[PDB]
Protein backbone atom coordinates (compact mmCIF):
# COMPACT_ATOMS: atom_id res chain seq x y z
CA UNK A 1 0.00 0.00 0.00
CA UNK A 2 2.98 1.99 0.62
CA UNK A 3 2.70 3.66 -3.24
CA UNK A 4 3.49 6.77 -2.71
CA UNK A 5 6.67 7.26 -4.13
CA UNK A 6 7.70 11.06 -4.80
CA UNK A 7 7.00 12.31 -0.95
CA UNK A 8 9.76 9.88 -0.40
CA UNK A 9 11.64 10.80 -3.47
CA UNK A 10 11.27 14.08 -2.97
CA UNK A 11 13.10 13.92 0.44
CA UNK A 12 15.48 11.07 -0.39
CA UNK A 13 16.64 13.56 -3.44
CA UNK A 14 16.33 17.21 -1.62
CA UNK A 15 18.74 16.39 0.44
CA UNK A 16 21.10 15.71 -2.37
CA UNK A 17 20.97 18.96 -3.51
CA UNK A 18 21.45 20.53 0.10
CA UNK A 19 24.71 17.71 0.13
CA UNK A 20 26.33 19.22 -2.85
CA UNK A 21 25.25 22.68 -2.12
CA UNK A 22 28.12 24.82 -0.60
CA UNK A 23 27.26 26.61 2.67
CA UNK A 24 28.70 30.29 3.01
CA UNK A 25 31.26 29.64 6.39
CA UNK A 26 32.47 33.04 8.34
CA UNK A 27 34.57 34.40 5.70
CA UNK A 28 31.74 34.30 3.53
CA UNK A 29 29.50 35.26 6.01
CA UNK A 30 31.16 38.48 6.91
CA UNK A 31 31.42 39.43 3.09
CA UNK A 32 27.64 39.48 2.49
CA UNK A 33 25.96 40.54 5.98
CA UNK A 34 27.58 44.46 5.83
CA UNK A 35 26.44 44.19 2.06
CA UNK A 36 23.00 43.37 3.10
CA UNK A 37 23.51 45.70 6.04
CA UNK A 38 25.05 48.69 4.28
CA UNK A 39 22.30 48.34 2.02
CA UNK A 40 19.60 48.18 4.87
CA UNK A 41 21.32 51.55 6.18
CA UNK A 42 21.20 53.01 2.81
CA UNK A 43 17.73 52.63 2.33
CA UNK A 44 17.10 52.47 6.41
CA UNK A 45 18.92 56.13 6.66
CA UNK A 46 18.75 58.18 3.47
CA UNK A 47 15.20 56.84 3.36
CA UNK A 48 14.65 57.39 7.65
CA UNK A 49 15.97 60.90 7.28
CA UNK A 50 13.65 61.74 4.82
CA UNK A 51 10.76 60.39 6.26
CA UNK A 52 11.49 62.87 9.11
CA UNK A 53 11.89 65.90 6.50
CA UNK A 54 8.26 66.30 6.02
CA UNK A 55 6.55 65.52 9.28
CA UNK A 56 6.47 69.34 9.70
CA UNK A 57 6.57 70.66 6.21
CA UNK A 58 2.97 69.12 5.75
CA UNK A 59 2.13 70.53 9.27
CA UNK B 1 17.96 65.25 -17.13
CA UNK B 2 14.87 66.54 -18.31
CA UNK B 3 13.18 64.11 -15.78
CA UNK B 4 13.98 66.14 -13.09
CA UNK B 5 12.69 69.22 -13.98
CA UNK B 6 9.28 67.12 -14.69
CA UNK B 7 9.99 65.38 -11.27
CA UNK B 8 10.61 68.97 -9.22
CA UNK B 9 7.62 70.93 -11.20
CA UNK B 10 5.39 68.08 -10.38
CA UNK B 11 6.27 68.18 -5.99
CA UNK B 12 5.55 71.87 -6.40
CA UNK B 13 2.80 71.89 -8.38
CA UNK B 14 0.88 69.20 -5.87
CA UNK B 15 2.34 71.49 -2.69
CA UNK B 16 0.67 74.73 -4.50
CA UNK B 17 -2.39 72.75 -5.35
CA UNK B 18 -2.65 71.38 -1.28
CA UNK B 19 -1.98 75.14 0.01
CA UNK B 20 -4.64 76.03 -2.78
Amino acid sequence: AAFVEPSRQFVKDSIRLVKRCTKPDRKEFQKIAMATAIGFAIMGFIGFFVKLIHIPINN
Amino acid sequence: VPVLVMSLLFIASVFMLHIW
